[PDB]
RNA sequence: AGGAUAGUGGCCUACCAUGGUUUCAACGGGUAACGGGGAAUAAGGGUUCGAUUCCGGAGAGGGAGCCUGAGAAACGGCUACCACAUCCAAGGAAGGCAGCAGGCGCGCAAAUUACCCAAUCCUAAUUCAGGGAGGUAGUGACAAUAAAUAACGAUACAGGGCCCAUUCGGGUCUUGUAAUUGGAAUGAGUACAAUGUAAAUACCUUAACGAGGAACAAUUGGAGGGCAAGUCUGGUGCCAGCAGCC
């Protein structure tokens, strides 16, 4: 139970997008930089929403401390959340985990090896297997 | 010939400087100028000068 | 009337009498003459890496004595050899043969300075390392 | 390429990683102050074949490979390390040593700036020519 | 590409590098206002000459000139409010009269060796540097702010930083410590 | 007059005419010339530059030719020749970084064969896929902004404004020398944490750690003049070497 006293600002609704959108002012002197997590639990406490339906970001705190500024927005459904916000984040709150798919170069890389054959090399090892030699 | 390149850098007899205090590298400088230049500076003689004899 | 046409349809005549006269200005015809570049063995580049031929002091002029140390130096770019001076006391134990050395020009804007005859470029690095660090014991030249 | 040098050998400790920050240690290096130490990284580690090289990223210690990214830094042999007083290996001296020996100049009389820095590539380029 | 995110310099070197003169002149002021460069000093007279010299060509333009008052009665504007003017001057000319000596003035490091405060301003700047002072709820430690006398006396220490409570400073902290042992136990 | 073009036109062709430009510089030659918005320096007037974040143009080793297509005389399209030059079992085949990386060469002269579509946007059959466009980081003293390397005492020393006073000064205000000494203040670092982000790195916020000299040790040129600062000390003796000029 500490004097941690957060803002809100600059708070307009969007239907469009389904969620109210809002500037967030954490005023919390005798503290430092205070976390996202711990900014909601008890934050959807606030505007009555349930717990897994609100997002916030940006987040850099001021020069002197005693106070961070940053982005929220709260969604009209947990379930259009999972729909609107970037696949990226669902990760963060772990409610998406996104895929194991090798590195970029090697996506790439095996992109173009098959460009290389036109069908479906199914009588490529057709080929190949009975050579070898001979 | 060529004979006489190291002639002096050479034949000076190389001597070690004072390991002698720090002076204050910094604003701290400008200070003790401005305190050895106006205020008590007992460094004035007749009109005045910046090395001794 | 002072000597030039000053009517106001005189503009023509007024240029063009600026540009001729313009040819006696040294630096202006050294600039468009590009003497730059077929002259002057830089290419009008600010140094000039080089090879060192042969260390050699050459005469002092009047009225003063000294040997003045220098080396003729083939130039990298060109193949075009060159004298340059070796700044220092001592600085030509630290030349050998065929050292590679980069070679500046000397501050008159090219046509040579001072004590020395004939020579308008100096010695900064040999061997890749600054004289100054080399002359004082600051640095070494690499490993021959 | 031109005339620009994989460095080959093996490595007795730790691993060697693609884009890796060394110190070379050559063969006057002792760990006490100024000698033969250079401590630039290397850009790609790579095992050699039939002159072709396959880049790898990691390599551990108890094989041979390449080093492309020295060589500027090398000679003949050495030896780099990643700790402060790693000592070098023995200097490692072979049964011929450098006896016979020719005077080279360069047939045109400009050339010599090639000729310069071909007998330093060349010097790298085989364990004992002087 | 890109688009050029600009910069422009902060100072103006003399002509003539080794006036005698104006070599003290300047020293005088490092001393009188704790400061560390010559730039800083650069900086000003160029930025005041800037300044200067963009009013010059403010009136040459024959008065009751619309530009001349709209960027007059609005760069006065900002000189008190900057508190290098007086509101007992809100009438344009006296400003190409202002030398380099005001704008010091209202350095934050000088201003904090004016209001008590520092009792020396070599004193003020090392403190200004520390995450000590405050002007609202906002620490400030560049030497150079500028005061706009609309926050003149809003300029007090950090409730962080010992002198203003709630922390008692690294250095005396740890010395107190190792008073455990000896304090009976 | 016609042909050809998407179309006007000597654009081309047949016929016909003898005209067209030029000392108000035609034509030629040079450019170490892409043009421009701009850049530098500037009392004014000007002088020098503009390969390069925007616009237009031109190229894709050099020429020419062409396909498909609305659009290409395209080059990460084909064809021929010129110049290089890769692989081969010698029969043949294949080429194009002035895209991003990386390398050679050239040089005085310029970075990582990294990560990613999260942003800006572009394309597609398209809300999803793709993008070395672009963004992130690495390298980076090109250039620019801000501005640490100390503050304050005590003691011993050094000088001087003073109600009641004959004053070693009795009392004074501030002020500098020396390894003589004291307790505060701090980030440069280092680091739980969060923040930061696509994921990270640094920034900002921050628990704990982090200052007394031999350090958390500032440099570069200078000290006859121009030109700010030595008639100091030792060395050399028209030698070494300094010196833009004298
Ligand atoms: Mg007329
Ligand atoms: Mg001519
Ligand atoms: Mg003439
Ligand atoms: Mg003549
Ligand atoms: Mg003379
Ligand atoms: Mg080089
Ligand atoms: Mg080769
Ligand atoms: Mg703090
Ligand atoms: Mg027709
Ligand atoms: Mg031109
Ligand atoms: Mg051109
Ligand atoms: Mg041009
Ligand atoms: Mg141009
Ligand atoms: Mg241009
Ligand atoms: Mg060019
Ligand atoms: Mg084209
Ligand atoms: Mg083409
Ligand atoms: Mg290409
Ligand atoms: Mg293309
Ligand atoms: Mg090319
Ligand atoms: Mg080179
Ligand atoms: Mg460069
Ligand atoms: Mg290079
Ligand atoms: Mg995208
Ligand atoms: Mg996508
Ligand atoms: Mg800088
Ligand atoms: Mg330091
Ligand atoms: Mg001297
Ligand atoms: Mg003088
Ligand atoms: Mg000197």
């Amino acid at each position: 139970s500490d004097a941690v006293t957060i803002r809100t600002r600059k708070v307009i609704s969007n239907p469009l997008l389904a969620r109210k959108q809002f500037v967030v002012d954490v005023l919390h002197p005798n503290r430092a930089n205070v976390s996202k997590d711990e900014l909601r639990e008890k934050l959807a406490e606030v505007y009555k929403a349930e717990k897994d339906a609100v997002s916030v970001f940006g987040f850099r705190t001021q020069f002197g401390g005693g106070k961070s500024v940053g982005f929220g927005l709260v969604y009209n459904s947990v379930a259009e959340a999972k729909k609107f916000e970037p696949t990226y984040r669902l990760v963060r709150y772990g409610l998406a985990e996104k895929v194991e798919k090798a590195s970029r170069q090697q996506r790439k890389q095996k992109k173009n090896r098959d460009k290389k054959i036109f069908g479906t090399g199914k009588r490529l090892a057709k080929k190949v297997a009975r050579r070898n030699a001979d | 010939s060529l004979a006489r390149a190291g002639k002096v850098k050479s034949q000076t007899p190389k001597v070690e400087k004072t390991e002698k205090p720090k002076k204050p590298k910094g604003r701290a400088y400008k200070r003790l100028l401005y305190t050895r230049r106006f205020v008590n500076v007992t460094l004035v003689n007749g009109k005045r000068r910046m090395n001794p004899g | 009337g002072k000597g030039k046409p000053r009517g106001l349809n005189s503009a023509r005549k007024l240029r063009v009498h600026r540009r001729n006269n313009r040819w006696a200005e040294n630096n202006y015809k050294k600039r468009l003459l590009g003497t730059a570049f077929k002259s002057s063995p830089f290419g009008g580049s600010s140094h000039a890496k080089g090879i060192v031929l042969e260390k050699l002091g050459i005469e002092s002029k009047q009225p003063n004595s000294a040997i003045r140390k220098c080396v003729r130096v083939q130039l990298i770019k060109n193949g075009k050899k060159v004298t340059a001076f070796v700044p220092n006391d001592g600085c030509l134990n630290f030349v050998d043969e065929n050292d590679e050395v980069l070679l500046a020009g000397f501050g008159r804007k090219g046509k040579a300075k001072g004590d020395i005859p004939g020579v308008r470029f100096k010695v900064v690095k040999v061997s890749g390392v600054s004289l100054l660090a080399l002359w004082k014991e600051k640095k070494e030249k690499p490993r021959s | 390429d031109k005339g620009r040098f994989y460095a080959f050998g093996r490595v007795f400790a730790g691993t060697v990683k693609s884009g890796q920050k060394v110190r070379i240690q050559g063969p006057n290096y002792v760990p006490g102050k100024k000698d033969d130490l250079f401590i630039k990284a290397i850009q790609r580690v790579v095992l050699m074949m039939g002159r072709f090289v396959e880049p790898i990223d990691d390599c551990p210690a108890g094989n041979i490979i390449g080093l492309v990214g020295i060589d500027q830094f090398l000679l003949k042999t050495g030896t780099l390390t990643t700790s402060e007083t790693a000592h070098n290996m023995k200097v490692m001296k072979f049964s011929v040593s450098p006896v016979v020996q020719v005077a080279v100049e360069v047939k045109n009389a400009n050339d010599l700036p090639k000729l310069v820095e071909g007998l330093k590539r060349l010097s790298k380029s085989d364990p004992c020519v002087l | 590409p890109r688009a050029p995110r600009t910069y422009s310099k902060t100072y103006s070197t003399p002509k003539r590098p080794y006036e005698s003169s104006r070599l003290d002149a300047e020293l005088k002021l490092a001393g009188e206002f704790g400061l560390k460069n010559k730039k800083e000093i650069y900086r000003i007279s160029f930025q005041l000459s800037k300044i200067r010299r963009a009013a010059r060509d403010l009136l040459t333009r024959d008065e009751k000139d619309p530009k001349r008052l709209f960027e007059g009665n609005a760069l006065i504007r900002r000189l008190v409010r900057v508190g290098v003017l007086s509101e007992d001057k809100k009438k344009l000319d006296y400003v190409l009269a202002l030398k380099v000596e005001d704008f010091l003035e209202r350095r934050l490091q000088t201003q904090v060796y004016k209001l008590g405060l520092a009792k020396s301003v070599h004193h003020a700047r090392v403190l200004i540097t520390q995450r000590h002072i405050a002007v609202g709820k906002q620490i400030v430690n560049i030497p150079s702010f500028m005061v706009r006398l609309d926050s003149e006396k809003h300029i007090d220490f950090a409730p962080t930083s010992p002198f203003g409570g709630a922390r008692p400073g690294r250095v005396a902290r740890r010395n107190a410590a190792r008073k455990a042992e000896a304090s009976g136990e």
